[PDB]
């Protein structure tokens, strides 16, 4: 967040509705954002081999 | 017509009931100008073009 | 220092069925405070007439058809309670239906009667698709407000009323979409008061300015437990 | 689940907030700021507290 | 919070307290207006490049 | 291909608008999710399993 | 029907044999409430026999689950149709696609503490409307037998009860059609021998 | 069709003398969140009332002063100073004047008073003197108006520049200090969907609570005069 001052820029902490329910322990964790906009990973065989 | 909580879709990764959401309006929007066309009695020019 | 008081200046006509209206001049912070009691009373509390019960001849409930008529008989009775009528002097009435032929059975069909008036007459009730099929039926229109489902005034009268007597759920109220705006007004000396306007979308029915005075009505009355307390 | 999400809304912070700088007077001033429309649950100010 | 107030405090205030703050974050949860869209999920420009 | 239909129909593209509170007529602070959904009613009524 | 789709409902709906689909093509010839009678062209016409099709659909029968079944025609008095087009619909079905539900209008945020956990909140105007209501069909049965005293019979002469309860009962102790009843009515009067009491 | 149903204002509860608790009950559906949030929205932005708008002070001409003597900083002088209650009879402005010497606190009874002008508590503490060679002169403003109206807004609708010395306090005209609402459920002896309305109201001390009530309902009951019929 860039949002500008009296004089100019600085930053801040967001307000994405995303990240404000997952930092304030509401629902979710990084584990799934990393799912929702990350990439997925690595996925096991039901061997367990990967 | 109906109400639901936000807090359900990060931690599940139902993310299609998002999406469909947004594409039903679409749909419904575009029936809401041929009706209008329906009561402003407009010719069948207009109607075939849109 | 007193307030102005705002005042009904224009209403505008665009259809039959919407209207819009403009009350002015009004205070700094007026708008919103008489806007949305406006909107909350208009849309639960307007009186209204709806069709509460149905005879047709030769008909027990209506879970059966009947020969010549393409449509069974759930939907036409879900025809009829969507049918806007105007009664003039009178708390209840009574009409009759009698059609036969081919085509399409319209509200325009329904006899004749000297106070009460119907302000859609092609209102589609039923087909007939045989050329010696005919159709008869009496129809109970009464008035009121709010919503009433048919399983809680058959609890109401307790006594016996005939097999073949069809009960409809009325739902009385004749406004339908209530929006509005505050907007600057002008008036030469000051420029802090503001004009307000309300766009109003109903069945036919009613009235846009005399609805507007039984709301402004309602709420006055309902102040009277605060202007004057113990 | 909502609980959290409120209270963590309505005690986070925010730059250049409308009616940033005022000093008031105790709890009561500032709920009557904020449901007049005059200052912003996020602003910055000072007030006197026992 | 609830835990020290319960420490300090006692059993009663602490069951007043613990109601007084479900009924004031359900109001301003509900005032805020918090909702979900397509566009909040932001995925990074260099992922591209990455992979 | 949904925001291009979106626009066709003088919709917000975004999917997002700006709603009311009917209790007390103020504004909420962000823009709120509206579309159409298909919903269904399920045979578990609570008329059978009181 | 939905706004949104797969492209996959029409099969699903012809494939399962809840519809009444056309044989041979030609024009529709009577349309009623309970049947269809079509008039075949004369190509698909057989030499020998009138070429008359009759489909006479189901009203208000109960299925194995105690919904209600019910068919309603589409087409209507002087069309023409071809071979494999629709005729009727069937239970949740709407011109040839299956319709499972209705497609309402949604918000997703938090109101008031209402929609708490997986809740949902729903407007007057949705139950006033009728969009969520379905019909229940419900079967009883009275089974008559031998007793080693004598026979049980069906009557309208029971013991012990008030002449208004016997109002809806006709002469041979059965309800008429078109009742309205409620929960501890008589829908059929029966009558027992007893064997003889202690006091 | 025309007859809705009409409360009685039962239970008035007084928990101070400047704090009530008023219940209302019964009403039909919806109709407390209307009479509520009508009746919340006028206490709080339409009473008229009077209160001090700006100062005058001594030696002490900057914003970012220091005056010796007094214990607190001049900021928190101008936060004593909107405590001030004061009921002003037949005039539109008043300018009063204040000064005192000594060891102590500086109170609102040391005021040089009027006939027209009554304070509502003379222990209204207003600054604390530390020493016997202190002093300070003082000349308050007090207008009349109605609402809540800033300091900045006030500053710059206006360009009039002042000599320095004017020193600029919120307005706080409303005798309101809070006011809020809840409703619940209620049952006539049949009935079970009508409301119940409860309302927690304080004020400072210049008017009851049941006074301030009764004036916005004749306020908001006045305006409609053009339409009831």
């Amino acid at each position: 967040t860039v949002i500008n001052r009296d004089g100019q820029e600085e930053k801040q902490v967001s307000f994405n509705s995303i990240y404000m329910m997952a930092d304030s322990g509401a629902r979710g964790s990084a584990a799934q954002i990393r799912q929702l906009a990350g990439m997925r990973g690595l996925m096991a065989k039901p061997d367990g081999s990967i | 017509d109906i109400v639901l909580n936000p807090l359900g879709v990060p931690s599940r990764m139902n993310i299609g009931q998002i999406l469909e959401t947004h594409l039903g309006m679409a749909a419904k929007g575009i029936g809401d100008k041929i009706n209008a066309m329906l009561k402003q009695q407009q010719e069948v020019a207009k109607l075939r073009e849109f | 220092t007193e307030f102005l008081k705002p005042r009904l200046v224009d209403i505008e006509q665009v259809s039959s069925t919407h209207a819009k209206v403009t009350l002015e001049p009004l205070e700094r912070g007026f708008g919103h405070t008489l806007g949305n009691a406006l909107r909350r009373i208009l849309l639960s509390s307007m009186p209204g007439c709806a069709v509460t019960e149905v005879e047709i001849d030769g008909v027990l409930h209506e879970y059966s058809t009947k020969e010549g008529v393409q449509e069974d008989i759930l939907e036409i009775l879900l025809n009829l309670k969507g049918l806007a009528v105007r009664v003039q002097g009178k708390d209840e009435v009574i009409l009759t239906l009698n059609k036969s032929g081919i085509g399409p059975v319209t509200a325009a069909d329904i006899t004749h009667d000297g106070d009460v008036e119907i302000v859609k007459p092609q209102h589609v009730i039923c087909h007939l698709t045989d050329e010696n099929a005919s159709i008869s039926m009496r129809i109970k229109v009464q008035r009121g407000r709010g919503y009433v489902p048919a399983s809680t005034r058959i609890h109401s009268e307790e006594d016996e009323r005939p097999i073949g007597r069809l009960l409809v759920d009325a739902c009385y109220s004749p406004v339908e979409r209530i929006a509005y705006n505050v907007e600057a007004a002008r008036v030469e000396q000051r420029t802090d008061l503001d004009k307000l306007v309300i766009e109003m979308e109903t069945n036919g029915t009613i009235d846009p300015e005399e609805a507007i005075r039984r709301a402004a009505t309602i709420l006055a009355e309902q102040l009277e437990a605060f202007v004057d307390l113990r | 689940q909502d609980v959290v999400l409120g209270l963590y809304y309505m005690t986070r912070d925010c730059v250049n907030a409308k009616g940033e700088g005022m000093v008031l007077t105790g709890p009561k001033e500032a709920e009557r700021l904020y449901r007049s429309g005059l200052a912003s649950l996020h602003a910055r100010v000072k007030v006197r507290i026992t | 919070m609830l835990n020290t107030c319960y420490r300090i405090l006692g059993l009663k205030p602490t069951v007043i307290f613990a109601d007084q703050i479900m009924y004031t974050g359900f109001a301003y949860a509900a005032r805020s207006g918090a909702s979900v869209g397509i566009d909040d999920m932001v995925i990074p420009e260099k992922k591209h490049e990455i992979i | 291909e949904i925001k291009e239909l979106l626009k066709l129909g003088d919709l917000p593209t975004s999917g997002q608008i700006r709603l009311y509170d009917g209790r007390t007529g103020e504004q909420f602070e962000r823009p709120v999710t509206v579309g159409y959904m298909y919903m269904l009613k399920l045979n578990h009524l609570v008329d059978d399993k009181m | 029907k939905p706004l949104v789709g797969t492209g996959m409902e029409r099969a699903v709906a012809v494939d399962s044999g809840v519809t009444a689909v056309a044989k041979r093509g030609g024009v529709v010839q009577y349309v009623d409430a309970s049947r269809i009678v079509i008039k075949v062209n004369e190509d698909e016409m057989y030499p020998g026999e009138a070429g008359i099709d009759i489909y006479n659909l189901t009203k208000y029968t109960r299925s194995n689950q105690n919904t209600c079944i019910n068919q309603m025609p589409c087409v209507s008095l002087g069309e023409p149709v071809e071979r494999g087009d629709v005729l009727a619909d069937g239970p949740s079905t709407d011109l040839g696609e299956l319709a499972l539900g209705q497609n309402m209008r949604v918000a997703f945020m938090p109101w008031n503490g209402y929609n708490f956990e997986d809740s949902i909140l729903v407007s007057e105007r949705v139950v006033q409307e009728d969009r969520f209501t379905t019909i229940h069909i419900q079967e009883l049965a009275c089974v008559s037998r031998d007793t080693k005293l004598g026979p049980e019979e069906i009557t309208a002469d029971i013991p012990n009860v008030g002449e208004a309860a016997l109002s809806k009962l006709d002469e041979s102790g059965i309800v008429y059609i078109g009742a309205e009843v409620t929960g501890g009515d008589i829908l059929v009067g029966k009558v027992t021998p007893k064997g003889e009491t202690q006091l």
